[PDB]
């Protein structure tokens, strides 16, 4: 009967709309109220996802309809399964350890910290929205605030970043609307943006393709897929870490939540179709970013990089119809969530010491910086689907959907197979040579650097409780998987004959 | 050209007026807007009639300039002659803020100049630049408004294009003398033709034409000349030249400075237009043993050169190791000499009004380099058959009583 | 290459605007001459053909 | 003045087209359905692409308008049947807010501050928080950004442009929309400069001083109108299809 | 041929009249469970095992986990279901009969289980599953 | 880093893939790697005592934010174990929260909680400015120092 979801979304803006009340000086207010904010957010989805979500059932849960627009038929509907509140709960995680993490920031810090929590509530709108143009318009409701960030805390080449990302989210996003359009307007009588309503819809095969492909453009400029990932390197290397962590972690995600949601779900002949070109897409989409990565002198854009990277295995899953497919894929975001932004936060704190880009000039910071060492070797180990850790077994179980599937036949099976396996060959080539080129060898630091220069509690803190998951899911997979091996399979059961 | 500009109906009669304010003076001299302490909202004090907004009007009136962009090509030698042409830039337009985008060494060269806000590296050589780089530097160049932008790199048609993306007012340029600049000022507002291919083969006067378009005289505003070269030189880089110098022995005010040891060396500070431009250290040693009671200061740009100095002329010698051309200023102006071969030794040693010595391949390179050496305490001894090495150490040796 | 493209896309959309504002002239004349060439063609268009 | 012929000239020019396109001349609507099409598309290109080359905000406003107009002529093109007239209407309303808070915000710049370039717009937000922020919001209204007017008025505009089946309307007013952000994001890129030799002189001698003045509630009468009218767009269209 | 076209094949039918008489099919088995083709003798082999890995599961009846005895019981059902198929189809004339008459009461024991399962009973799930249970070691013990 | 000087441009390119660290030649082994540089020591202070100098040296909150940044842990793990309900576990995590931040905003500011312009000023300047900060209102700070935000004002 509450509003639970409404007010999970509307907390975090509303709050953040009061932070302009404060007239405090400096940040400590501040950061410490979003901090607040963040954490009581965090606390009411755990008890959302506690008491109000039920895993084993494959419908929504905790629907809300309010009619806004009569005209669209446009609705206000939230809802939550075992889809999204695996993204939720990341997104909230994620999105408080990030504020946590840009403690530093004097700079603007309300308005830095207003955007974080705008931030906070766009992605939680987008994953839990049941109506189509709810979803379109939380998907561009983070245009403004990542704009923002980027041209106002980003690196040297922040300004050009920013105008390459907004510009591509935008191009990329007109096709989403034009692929909602058609979808809400194919009803003979009414129009209609109802998720569940849409899911039963029969169209033509080459209007469906038509707009598998308007839906498909979209999430393909948000998800990394080649060759619509060129805004990716330069907006994640030139980009603050703590926006880093969103942007790598949280936004990324997006475009794989809209493919299971929108391309897989209500569209699942033009996806059967797709599909198979989409393997071959992710495999070379694995090839071409490990061997762009061993390319790029800067860390940041060899991270940015290996996200591309490891986005290829999302897609094999996506494209593989099968459950355990679906579950790599899922295992996979939750997975480059937690590596991804610890990566991109070690690199900027790092950053902040030694103050150096290209990895050519960056020895020796292993002495005077072990404890960022030791993290960073183990977030890399993690990359590099070290087992003990969930890239290996989201990996292995996206290899185990590939392997299971009944789609394709032999060959094919086998020339992916072997593709993946060669992008685990690329992936140490530069990772382990980035740590070689980066805290390895020998260089005379200066005495101000043997003292108060390592990390401090609180990114030992950030960087613990991202490595813990990481642990705890790479040992058991099913406190993620459980969460999902229902919905998955529902969303597999259109995919069978009927 | 009919065609281009039609209804042209020729130019302004003469009694034209362009209104009142803004219309002549310079741009200090502007009375309006003023401050207005007595309005209760801040608005500022207009004269009656005219509108609000005033500070566009000098712009499309009096062709006021506020931020210029000198696309400067070359190293060090090139940008440190266009300093008389910055100079030029700040007595014409006085407020206005200058930014130069040239080359990783030409950069330097402005540590030693008070006019230029910001200087910018950028590969100008490159014919076929990264898509990102090229794209942030355009955007950059849009985004800081230059009223007018300058390059003395030839321009053909990209580079034009280049210039004109950049939205400014006034887009001048130099331009290929071939036929590949076909319509490359057709996108320029002036363009200019130089005599060759290269614009360094012009010495000390390279950029004439663009001192005579800066200072023409338009609307009763009198001709402005080029001032004589000059540099100023900061105290850390005076500190820092002083460590490096008193780690070779010699002390303040009791040393001269060699420079144009022959070395494959990038930091030679030679000019494109005098290739011949370095001397070997054998005939430097022999020079140099001629100097009696001022200690022989040898500048070598790269520290491998060093180890050969010291089996040339000797071990126990003075050697100073000088990339940065403000260090080479800040050395040159506590000395009393330049023994120089045709670097950028010798234009500081003009700057700092130091008694020199120019080794000239040729007299022509000579004079055209520096047409004024012996009214600015400078001998020319140039090579009478066109070859630097050719050169006779008895001439060189009788001039070096100068200091 | 791949990245040529949207940068591309940029650098022309910036050339082609820099184009058409500089191609008219900004005088009555020409204003007015190009207000009528229009109608013109809009006249040819739809009567003669 | 320039505001009033921006926002007073559309709407009256607006109501004699419609009512002169459909009233005396609704037999021959295959030839000035055409018309309109090259005007608005024509419109659209060449008020887009020309406003992101400007060095002035008031002409740089003159090529948005000239754009903006062509989103509206969509209403008239798909006709009475498929809304239409009630998409001119509730974004023309959106289009006075947006517009004349916009210049609102170019009055008070340039009355504290005497000029009218872009480049004199930087570090605004350090001298007067308040002014860069419904500058801001007024031109990302007028950029057809989420939370805003803009927005829902182009999705308004656009969905009876797809009803109609007119999809290459639709894609060309979408794409000139993308190139709609780089400008009413440069003049915020601009007022977002914390580097202080970047700054004009201009606004470094700004007085915002203790009073009110008459703009600032006249255009606080539209910044909170072009921001909460994005949940009031369902009380407007019933005031706009109920006319026929 | 590199891939399907179509929708994925569904459950194929039994051709032992081992399903239900009402449906023809069983409702423990799941779609999309990929069965590795060996032959009859490793069908009988897996046939063993899977009878012993479900004969495992007493530890995972409880009030808290029977959605995932329902997800063992329905992947490691239709493992053996199409196993029994395989194995009484190349079985010989005269021991079809009490094969099909051995896999029809054990089916009949899994759609009771699942049936029980559905209804969150433990006691009925318990005694269901012993019935089960004594049909899985009879299974066995044939299959030896 | 930072430069005041420009500073000499490297003529010889490098190696990409090369380690950055000296030369295996110039390496002083033994002593650049600490393989030989530990030598015990009978004055080997006690292990408490060296957690307790870690732990103090982070400086945790005292007082009641100390007891509840204690006891919160212990609590949740105990009342998870002892099968209360959760709704008091989410109403004590929440009320933990907002006191602790409660708490933290009014603790006293620090000069690295400001800009760099303020942080960069006279020392003087900035002790007089940071102990204001602390003793008078914000409302009269601001109508006092307010002046000085304007970073463009110098
Ligand atoms: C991707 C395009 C290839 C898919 C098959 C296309 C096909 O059969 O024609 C599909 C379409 C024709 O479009 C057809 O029109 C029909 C109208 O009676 C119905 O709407 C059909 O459902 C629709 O498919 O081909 C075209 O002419 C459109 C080409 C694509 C338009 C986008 C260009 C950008
Ligand atoms: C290119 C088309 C031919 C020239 C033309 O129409 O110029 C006329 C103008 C270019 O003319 C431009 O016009 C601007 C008005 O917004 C300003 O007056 C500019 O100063 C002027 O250069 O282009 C068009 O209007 C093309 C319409 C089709
Ligand atoms: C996010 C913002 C919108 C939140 C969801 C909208 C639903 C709110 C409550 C449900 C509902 O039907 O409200 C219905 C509201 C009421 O809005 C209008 O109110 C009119 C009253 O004279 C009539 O009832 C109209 O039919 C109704 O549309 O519709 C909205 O537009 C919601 C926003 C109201 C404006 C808030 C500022
Ligand atoms: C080479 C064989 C290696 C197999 C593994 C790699 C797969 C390579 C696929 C290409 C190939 O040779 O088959 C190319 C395919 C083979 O043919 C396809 O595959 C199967 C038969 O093997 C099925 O019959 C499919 O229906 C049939 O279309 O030929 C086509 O039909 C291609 C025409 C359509 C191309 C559209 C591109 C769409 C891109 C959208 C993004
Ligand atoms: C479709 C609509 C495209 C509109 C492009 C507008 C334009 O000229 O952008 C000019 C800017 C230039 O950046 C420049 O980058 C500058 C960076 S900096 O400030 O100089 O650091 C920035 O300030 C400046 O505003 C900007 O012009 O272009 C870009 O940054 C890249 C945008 C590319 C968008 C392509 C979309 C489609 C991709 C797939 C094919
Ligand atoms: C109240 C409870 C206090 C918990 C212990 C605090 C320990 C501590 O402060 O250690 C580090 C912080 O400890 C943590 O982050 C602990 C995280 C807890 C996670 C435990 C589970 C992991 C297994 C940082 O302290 P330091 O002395 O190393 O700081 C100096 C710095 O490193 C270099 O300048
Ligand atoms: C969620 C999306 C939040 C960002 C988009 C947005 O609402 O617009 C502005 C967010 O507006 C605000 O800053 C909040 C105050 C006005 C309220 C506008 C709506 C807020 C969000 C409503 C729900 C969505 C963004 O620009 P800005 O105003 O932050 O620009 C910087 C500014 O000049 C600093 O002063
Ligand atoms: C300090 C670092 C904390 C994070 C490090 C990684 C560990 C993650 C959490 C691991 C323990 C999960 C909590 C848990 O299982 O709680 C049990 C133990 O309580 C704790 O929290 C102990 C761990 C502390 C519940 O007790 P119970 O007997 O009621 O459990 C059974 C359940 O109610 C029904 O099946
Ligand atoms: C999904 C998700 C999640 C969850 C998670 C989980 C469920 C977890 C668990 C976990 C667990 C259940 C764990 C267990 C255990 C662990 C352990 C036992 C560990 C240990 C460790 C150690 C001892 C150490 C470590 C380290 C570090 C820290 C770093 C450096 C390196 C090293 C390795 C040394 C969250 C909520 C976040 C949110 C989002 C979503
Ligand atoms: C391929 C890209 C599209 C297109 C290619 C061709 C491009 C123009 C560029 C420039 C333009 O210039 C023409 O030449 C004239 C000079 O006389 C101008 O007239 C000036 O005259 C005065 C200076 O002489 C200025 O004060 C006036 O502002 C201006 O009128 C005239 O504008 C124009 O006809 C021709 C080709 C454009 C991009
Ligand atoms: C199953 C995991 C295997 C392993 C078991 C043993 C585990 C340690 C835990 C901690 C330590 O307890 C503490 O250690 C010391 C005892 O000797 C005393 O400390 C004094 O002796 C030290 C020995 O050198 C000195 O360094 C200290 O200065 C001095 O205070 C301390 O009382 C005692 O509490 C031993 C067992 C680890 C995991």
């Amino acid at each position: 009967s509450f509003p639970w979801l409404t007010t999970i979304v509307v907390l975090p803006i509303f709050a953040g709309s009061l932070i302009f009340l404060f007239p405090h000086r400096g940040n400590k207010v501040i950061r410490w109220y979003t901090i607040c904010i963040s954490m009581i957010e965090l606390l009411l989805m755990t008890y959302v996802f506690f008491y109000h979500f039920q895993p084993d059932d494959p419908l929504i849960q905790l629907v809300e309809d309010y009619k806004w627009i009569n005209f669209f038929d446009f609705h206000w509907r939230l809802g939550i399964d075992g889809l999204s509140i695996g993204p939720i709960l990341l997104t909230g995680f994620i999105t408080t350890l990030a504020t946590l993490a840009a403690w530093p920031v004097t700079r603007n810090s309300q308005l830095f910290h207003f955007l974080m929590l705008a931030m906070y509530s766009a992605q939680i709108g987008l994953f839990s929205s049941r109506d189509l143009l709810l979803f379109f318009i939380m998907w561009e409701l983070e245009l403004i605030p990542v704009y923002l960030l980027l041209s106002m805390w980003g690196g040297k080449k922040r300004l050009y970043s920013a105008t390459k990302f907004i510009l591509y989210t935008a191009g990329g996003s007109i096709f989403l609307l034009m692929g909602v359009l058609g979808v809400g307007l194919y009803g003979s009588n009414e129009p209609t943006l109802n998720l569940e309503t849409l899911v039963n819809q029969s169209y033509p095969v080459a209007l469906e393709i038509i707009f598998y492909i308007g839906f498909f453009i979209a999430f393909a400029v948000k998800l990394p897929i080649i060759p619509l990932h060129t805004w990716l390197p330069d907006t994640h290397g030139e980009a603050h870490y703590s926006t880093c962590m969103l942007l790598a972690g949280i936004l990324l995600k997006m475009g794989a939540y809209g493919l299971v949601r929108i391309n897989m779900e209500l569209l699942p002949h033009a996806h059967s179709i797709f599909s198979p070109w989409l393997m071959i897409i992710g495999t070379m989409q694995i090839i071409y970013a490990a061997s762009t990565s061993p390319g790029q002198r800067n860390l940041k854009k060899r991270i940015a990089y290996s996200s591309v990277s490891h986005m290829g295995f999302i897609i094999i899953g996506i494209s593989s119809i099968t459950d355990t497919g679906l579950n790599g894929a899922i295992l996979q975001i939750i997975s480059h969530g937690f590596i991804g932004a610890a990566l991109f936060f070690l690199a900027g704190t790092s950053y902040d010491r030694i103050r150096l880009v290209y990895l050519d000039e960056m020895g020796g910071i292993a002495i005077p910086m072990p404890k960022i060492f030791t993290l960073f070797s183990s977030f890399s180990m993690a990359s590099l689907a070290l087992p003990g850790m969930s890239g290996f077994i989201a990996e292995l179980i996206v290899f185990f959907g590939l392997i299971t599937s009944q789609k394709y036949l032999l060959i094919p099976k086998l020339l992916i197979t072997f593709g993946m396996a060669i992008g685990m060959i690329l992936t140490p080539i530069y990772l382990l040579s980035m740590s070689r080129q980066m805290f390895y060898g020998y260089k005379l630091f200066n005495i101000s650097n043997s003292s108060f220069f390592d990390s401090g509690p609180r990114e030992l803190f950030v960087s613990t409780s991202i490595f813990l998951p990481v642990i705890g899911i790479g040992v058991y997979p099913d406190l993620v998987l459980s969460l999902s091996v229902e919905k998955v399979e529902a969303i597999l059961s259109n995919y069978f004959y009927r | 050209n009919p065609w281009l500009d039609l209804f042209y109906d020729g130019e302004d009669e003469p009694e034209t007026e362009y209104g009142s304010m803004f219309s002549d003076g310079k741009q200090d001299e502007d009375p309006y807007p003023r401050d207005n302490p007595e309005n209760p909202y801040g608005f500022l004090k207009f004269p009656q009639g005219y509108a609000v907004e005033m500070a566009s009007l000098g712009s499309k009136v009096r062709g006021d300039v506020r931020r210029c962009c000198c696309v400067v090509s070359g190293g060090v030698y090139d940008n440190l002659l266009f300093f008389p042409a910055i100079q030029l830039i700040k007595d014409r337009y006085p407020g206005v803020q200058i930014d130069i985008i040239t080359s990783a060494r030409g950069k330097q060269t402005y540590e030693m100049n008070k006019n230029v806000r910001w200087a910018t590296v950028y590969d100008l050589d490159d014919n076929f630049p990264d898509p990102a780089e090229y794209t942030d530097m355009l955007g950059l160049l849009k985004n800081r408004y230059y009223d007018m932008v300058l390059s003395t790199k030839l321009a053909g048609l990209g580079h034009a294009a280049f210039l004109f993306m950049t939205t400014a007012r006034d887009r001048v340029s130099y331009v290929y003398p071939n036929v590949n600049a076909a319509g490359a000022g057709l996108l320029l507002s002036e363009t200019f033709t130089p005599d060759s291919m290269n614009l360094s083969e012009g010495g000390y006067n390279m950029y004439h034409q663009m001192i005579e378009w800066l200072g023409r005289p338009v609307k009763d505003i009198p001709q402005h000349l080029a001032s004589p070269l000059k540099v100023s030189i900061s105290r850390k880089l005076k500190e820092a030249v002083e460590a490096k110098y008193k780690e070779a022995g010699a002390e303040k005010g009791k040393y001269v400075v060699i420079h144009g040891i022959k070395c494959d060396s990038k930091a030679s500070m030679q000019s494109e237009g005098d290739t011949d431009s370095l001397l070997p250290i054998e005939i430097w040693a022999e020079i140099s043993q001629a100097i009696r009671g001022v200690t022989p200061i040898f500048v070598i740009p790269h520290e491998k050169l060093r180890e050969d100095v010291e089996e040339i002329v000797g071990e126990e010698t003075s050697i100073v190791f000088i990339t940065t051309p403000g260090q080479l200023a800040a050395l040159i102006n506590d000395s009393v000499g330049v023994i120089a071969t045709n670097t950028a030794a010798i234009q500081l040693a003009l700057a700092r009004e130091k008694p020199s010595i120019a080794l000239f391949c040729s007299e022509e390179k000579g004079k055209c380099f520096v047409p004024d050496a012996e009214g600015k305490k400078c001998t020319v001894i140039a090579s009478k058959t066109g070859n630097l090495a050719d050169i006779d150490v008895a001439v060189v040796k009788d001039t070096l009583k100068v200091f | 290459i791949i990245d040529g493209i949207p940068n591309g896309f940029g650098v022309t959309s910036f050339f082609v605007g820099e184009g058409i504002k500089y191609v008219g002239g900004g005088r009555i004349s020409s204003y007015l001459f190009w207000y009528l060439l229009y109608v013109s063609i809009f006249l040819f268009i739809f009567t003669f053909t | 003045v320039v505001a009033f012929l921006s926002v007073t000239s559309k709407v009256a020019a607006s109501a004699s087209a419609t009512r002169i396109f459909d009233i005396p001349f609704y037999f021959s609507s295959n030839e000035w359905h055409l018309l309109l099409e090259i005007l608005a598309i024509l419109s659209m290109i060449l008020g887009n692409l020309i406003a992101i080359t400007q060095t002035s905000m008031k002409r740089m406003l003159a090529y948005s308008s000239i754009g903006q107009i062509g989103y509206v002529i969509i209403g008239i093109i798909v006709g009475d049947s498929n809304d239409g007239y009630a998409s001119m209407i509730t974004y023309m309303l959106f289009y006075i807010s947006m517009n004349l808070g916009t210049f609102a915000c170019i009055v008070l710049f340039g009355l504290r501050t005497g000029t009218d370039n872009i480049r004199d717009y930087a570090g605004l937000y350090t001298k007067d928080p308040f002014l860069a922020l419904s500058l801001a919001l007024c031109l990302l209204s007028l950029g057809g950004l989420p939370p805003l007017a803009g927005f829902f008025g182009k999705i308004y505009l656009f969905w009876c442009g797809w009803q109609a089946g007119l999809y290459f309307l639709v894609l060309i007013g979408l794409l000139t929309s993308v190139l709609s952000i780089y400008y009413y994001l440069k003049i915020i890129k601009l007022l977002m400069t914390g580097r202080n030799q970047e700054i004009t002189p201009h606004v470094r001698n700004y007085r915002r001083s203790p009073l009110r003045s008459k703009n600032s509630i006249e255009f606080s009468m539209i910044v909170c109108v072009i921001a909460s009218t994005i949940p009031g767009i369902s009380m407007n269209p019933i005031i706009t299809i109920a006319q026929d | 041929q590199l891939w399907l076209d179509g929708p994925l094949p569904g459950l194929r039918p039994a051709e032992n009249k081992i399903g239900n008489e009402e449906t023809g099919t069983r409702t423990f088995l799941k779609k999309g469970i990929y069965m590795a083709n060996i032959g009859t003798k490793g069908s009988a082999l897996r046939l063993r095992k899977y009878a012993f890995d479900l004969l495992a599961m007493e530890d995972l009846i409880g009030q808290d986990t029977l959605n995932y005895v329902r997800r063992y019981l329905r992947f490691k059902g239709t493992f053996m279901y199409y196993d029994f198929d395989k194995v009484i189809s190349a079985a010989p004339v005269a021991d079809k009969p009490p094969l099909t008459n051995l896999a029809n009461r054990l089916f009949d024991n899994f759609e009771k289980l699942q049936e029980a399962v559905k209804l969150k009973d433990v006691p009925l799930t318990r005694s269901c599953y012993d019935d089960t249970a004594v049909t899985l070691q009879e299974v066995m013990n044939r299959m030896a | 880093g930072l430069t005041d000087i420009e500073p000499d441009l490297n003529e010889d390119p490098r190696d990409r893939w090369a380690t950055n660290g000296v030369a295996p030649e110039d390496f002083v082994y033994g002593k650049y790697d600490e393989h030989h540089t530990f030598y015990e020591s009978s004055e080997k202070g006690s292990f408490w005592g060296a957690v307790a100098e870690e732990y103090n040296s982070m400086d945790p909150p005292t007082g009641f934010q100390g007891l509840i940044s204690w006891l919160f842990l212990p609590a949740v793990a105990a009342g998870m174990y002892f099968n209360v309900p959760g709704d008091y576990l989410f109403i004590g995590a929440g009320l933990f929260v907002i006191i602790f931040c409660i708490i933290e905003m009014d603790k006293p500011d620090q000069p690295h909680n400001f800009e760099p312009q303020i942080y960069n000023m006279e020392r003087g300047a900035r002790d007089k400015l940071i102990a204001d900060y602390n003793t008078m209102d914000i409302w009269d700070f601001n109508e006092k120092y307010g002046d000085l935000w304007d970073f463009t004002l110098k």
